[PDB]
């Protein structure tokens, strides 16, 4: 059975501002990439499907669970313990006034860790494991560049070894260096501990090497979905099509 | 075993007036354990779009790509992408000119992965990818080192012998040996007439002559 | 003679943080790309060099004229009518209370344009030159996504036509086919009025389709730069070399 | 006319143990207006790397690369950045197997824009390039389409035109013709032709044993 069931999900700000009729599974061990142009309702359904915007139709199924059927403790008990958020904003997920090792300590203990010592030695090892250097964990948040912000988040989503993250256009602020530690990071994540990704990107070449299927959206509708390589190298949709052909090419020497 | 029945699949450009760019037209084909059948036609033919659709990578408009998936029949024109995931990590392999890994991971690790995706005990995996590549006659030197850095013939190398480090029951080949020279040429060759020995339905596309005739089985006439 | 000049240039917020003894030149009609490690000074010099960071030593000449002797007065100036500058986070370059039409139109009116029907015609043209609806203006921007802010923060900072224009990441939260008009926008605007543009980017595509020259940054110091298809294509620095071979590869069909 | 005297080039692989890769070693080579040197040498020569170093893609190690940039002599070794982008705008074409475009610019566009970057007229530079693009044979309907939704050949057809669009007196030349059929192969040899005529200083590097005798006047061995 699917770890998240997405059925007829729509929420709409305005008419056509937002995401309508929104549908897919996912399973434990499996990345979902969502591309499409911006402004087509990625950010909207991401947050829908994780539990922080009502839908107006639709249901979503977490282990079987109506998402929003359930109470409010219970849905801020799952983000806490058992989700990821990754915003696009990196400060919007982040505690401004709270150390990098706070902001990555806070998941930790919201699990039941209670030992300082073993807290901060995880956070600083994630911190190396983002490639952000273990003396910056007492500094804010603030003091830290765009890329150090998303590289923080990320962690601090991480480090409980979540059931199901979703992501924002994780890769933005990164350079191609620390954007291939994350990809490999995620990937031996999701292999590893079955860890399952719903994530929004614009980079095409990540979700080709991270996404097992992919959501194409357009003026907050699914148009084509499907295999990701499938969906990259056989697009159906004339939008996909025009997205495929936008990538910037690269050369071999 | 494969059985391929009247997979037709034109390519519609919307990008230029919705252009159709028919290719294969009710193509069909079959395969059995230990056999190699190799695509024979002229560039442009479709031999690779039928290849790609055997491996789920197109979507043929029309027909049926029956694949033995364990002991049950699965149709890739219909299934649902789960199921084509698994028929990928489990049966079918695929093996072409270009290598598509995570940019800092080093060889060995890229041609371990796919094998370690299966649960198979990692010094296992670190042993038969180390004979791969040895097989493969690429330096020791470069296995801890990432393929982006090494040349176009390592890099293939590498690619092929993370294709090889699963013994995949079905094994989808497009021309691996392209840019190989003689002796890799015939290293490539030994490991396809091994994974042919050990009951490995094969489908490939090769233009070179020797290594054509050395692997190829049965030909399948790409010209209609 | 060099549109800008930057000799020595440094800030250092600590032993490491910020940028240390960087120098270059920019003449009208080029676009001078900087790329490298996430942290490693980059939004500090184009602040520093867009008249926003005060350096601790080294000189910044604007036309032959010292850019931190000036007046702040002056200095405002050129911020206001001659200079554009593109926020790493687009909300930054943005009034959140103001519609996408006033904060366009505040740099037209700044310029001297006075009448409000061809201000608001200017503002609706150049919405659409970065593909947001024409009826999106009087929506604040609160309202729009990411990539949307971003493309509202290019169009406020291009609207007068600056002779300069300092862009932090302008790509992120752009789908490619946005992405590929903003590019060819900004080529446009380069060859055609001359204007110069130093681009701040993690993507080597659109360094390389856009960038004539390239700087190289690690830990705040240029440790390459020159001809940007020989620092990509021909790398000589270690770090240079892992950003290169860090680009993820695609295929052709 | 072209200088190049006692060029070297190793390349340093900093990511695997900087090993370090010899390719030139005090390579020498001189060309006049209206003759074309072909560099002549098996895979991995180093033809590629020295054709690069001509157009300032690659930073020779030791030596000079002097080339007639209007009436003065420019090496390229030494040159600032700012002079190679010039002398390229103006004085150095290039013209290799793949084309760096902005993605959804039409084909018409992307030839024009060399020669739209040096001033001269809109209608013009329209004008040259549809006569390029119908001398290559590419068809008028994919003239305002982007040339990513075209095939390989196609673009690479639209990428030569590109590269003759402007008169440049210096032309480098990687393999333009290797993916092209014979009478395109046969169109882009009259198109050097008529650049050498005019007196272009053309170097060049051909796999074709026809197209090199057709075109190349002189022979560069590359071996050493
Ligand atoms: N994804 C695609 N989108 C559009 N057209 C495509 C696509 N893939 C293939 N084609 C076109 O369909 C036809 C089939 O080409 P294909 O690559 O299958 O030929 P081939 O010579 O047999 O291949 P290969 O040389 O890889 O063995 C060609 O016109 C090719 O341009
Ligand atoms: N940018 C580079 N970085 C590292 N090694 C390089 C680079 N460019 C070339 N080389 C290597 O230097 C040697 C020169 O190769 P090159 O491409 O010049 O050969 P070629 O066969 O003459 O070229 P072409 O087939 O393009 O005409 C080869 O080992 C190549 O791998
Ligand atoms: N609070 C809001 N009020 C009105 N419209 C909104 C609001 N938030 C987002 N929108 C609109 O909804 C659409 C979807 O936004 P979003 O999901 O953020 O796009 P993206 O897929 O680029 O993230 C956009 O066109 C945006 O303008
Ligand atoms: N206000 C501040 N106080 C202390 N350190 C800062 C401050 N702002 C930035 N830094 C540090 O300076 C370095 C450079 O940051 P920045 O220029 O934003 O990097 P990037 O090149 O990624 O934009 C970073 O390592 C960051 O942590
Ligand atoms: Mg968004
Ligand atoms: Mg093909
Ligand atoms: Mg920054
Ligand atoms: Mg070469």
């Amino acid at each position: 059975q699917p770890l998240l069931s997405v059925n007829n999900l729509t929420h709409l700000y305005a008419p056509g501002k937002g995401f309508s009729d929104v549908s897919f599974d996912l399973w434990p061990g499996e990345v979902l990439g969502i591309v499409g142009e911006s402004g087509s309702g990625k950010t909207t359904l991401l947050k829908s499907i994780s539990a922080r915007l009502t839908p107006q139709q639709g249901e979503i199924h977490y282990e079987n669970r109506s998402l929003y059927a359930m109470s409010e403790a219970d849905r801020r008990r799952l983000l806490r313990t058992e989700w990821g958020v990754v915003h696009q904003h990196p400060l919007d997920g982040l505690r401004r006034q709270v150390s990098a090792g706070g902001n990555i300590g806070e998941r930790l203990m919201a699990t039941g860790a209670r030992h300082y010592g073993d807290i901060r030695a995880t956070a600083q090892k994630w911190l190396e494991e983002v490639e952000i250097p273990a003396n910056r964990i007492d500094d804010l948040p603030t003091t830290f560049s765009g890329g150090m912000q998303q590289r923080l988040q990320i962690a601090r989503n991480l480090v409980t070894h979540p059931k199901l993250v979703f992501m924002d256009e994780p890769t933005g602020g990164l350079d191609v260096s620390v954007q291939a530690r994350l990809l490999d990071l995620l990937r031996g994540l999701v292999v590893e501990l079955n860890l399952a990704v719903v994530i929004v990107t614009h980079d095409l070449g990540v979700a080709r090497l991270l996404a097992d299927r992919l959501l194409v959206m357009k003026q907050g509708q699914v148009v084509e979905s499907g295999l990701t390589d499938r969906v990259l190298d056989d697009p159906h949709h004339p939008y996909t099509q025009l997205l495929v052909s936008s990538v910037l090419q690269n050369e071999n020497l | 075993m494969i059985n391929v029945q009247n997979v037709s699949k034109t390519f519609i450009l919307h990008q230029q007036n919705g252009v159709r760019l028919p290719v294969l037209n009710r193509a069909s084909l079959t395969v059995n354990a230990g056999e190699c059948v190799v695509l024979h036609g002229h560039s442009g033919s479709g031999k690779s779009t039928l290849l790609r659709s055997l491996y789920a990578n197109y979507l043929p408009d029309e027909g049926q790509i029956q694949i033995k998936h364990g002991d049950e029949w699965v149709d890739l024109v219909t299934a649902p992408a789960r199921k084509v995931v698994e028929i990928r990590k489990t049966t079918v392999g695929w093996v072409s000119q270009f290598l598509r890994v995570i940019p800092r991971i080093s060889a060995l690790e890229v041609v371990m992965q796919p094998l370690l995706d299966t649960g198979v005990p990692r010094e296992a995996c670190a042993a038969k990818a180390a004979r791969l590549l040895t097989r493969l006659n690429v330096p020791e030197r470069l296995w801890h080192l990432a393929p982006s850095t090494f040349s176009g013939g390592e890099q293939q190398r590498v690619n092929i012998a993370r294709g090889f480090i699963v013994d995949y029951p079905i094994l989808l080949l497009d021309e691996p040996t392209a840019s190989l020279d003689a002796k890799n040429s015939a290293a490539v060759v030994e490991l396809i007439r091994e994974a042919k020995t050990r009951g490995a339905a094969i489908v490939g596309i090769f233009h070179d002559e020797a290594v054509r005739n050395d692997v190829a089985d049965r030909l399948h006439p790409m010209g209609a």
